[PDB]
């Protein structure tokens, strides 16, 4: 029952204009300077470097 | 005999399946109903205003007819 429950959020939040208006273009940092902070989970993983501990 | 927790998967719950799909609206078809309602909207409204003109002239005629007033 979980697969439908998580997909309910995507038809609620991601598809809507509001999130494509608000969250888009806030702190676009992906360079070697972004690597100089070291986030590991998300951020670097979320955008840029294909590295993961898993 | 040893009894422990048994393994069961059956259907595997389907690993990552898309649920979001295009429904009802297509694109060009919505404009045919959208602008189509507008063209039906003006034609129905303006015919009532022409029927209002029948009342309008008749209302002002009462003032012209009444001179003892």
């Amino acid at each position: 029952n979980f697969s439908l429950r998580i997909d309910e959020l995507e038809e609620m939040l991601t598809n809507n204009r509001i999130w494509r208006n608000r969250t888009v273009d806030i702190g676009i940092v992906t360079a070697e300077d972004a690597l100089n902070y070291g986030f590991s989970g998300v951020m670097l993983r979320g955008s840029g470097i294909q590295w993961d501990l898993r | 005999x040893x009894x422990x927790x048994x393994x069961x998967x059956x259907x595997x719950x389907x690993x990552x399946x898309x649920x979001x799909x295009x429904x009802x609206x297509x694109g060009y078809s919505m404009f045919a109903v959208g602008i189509g309602a507008l063209l039906f909207g003006y034609w129905s409204m303006m015919k009532w205003n022409r029927e209002r003109r029948r009342l309008q002239i008749e209302d002002f005629e009462a003032r012209i007819a009444l001179m003892p007033l």
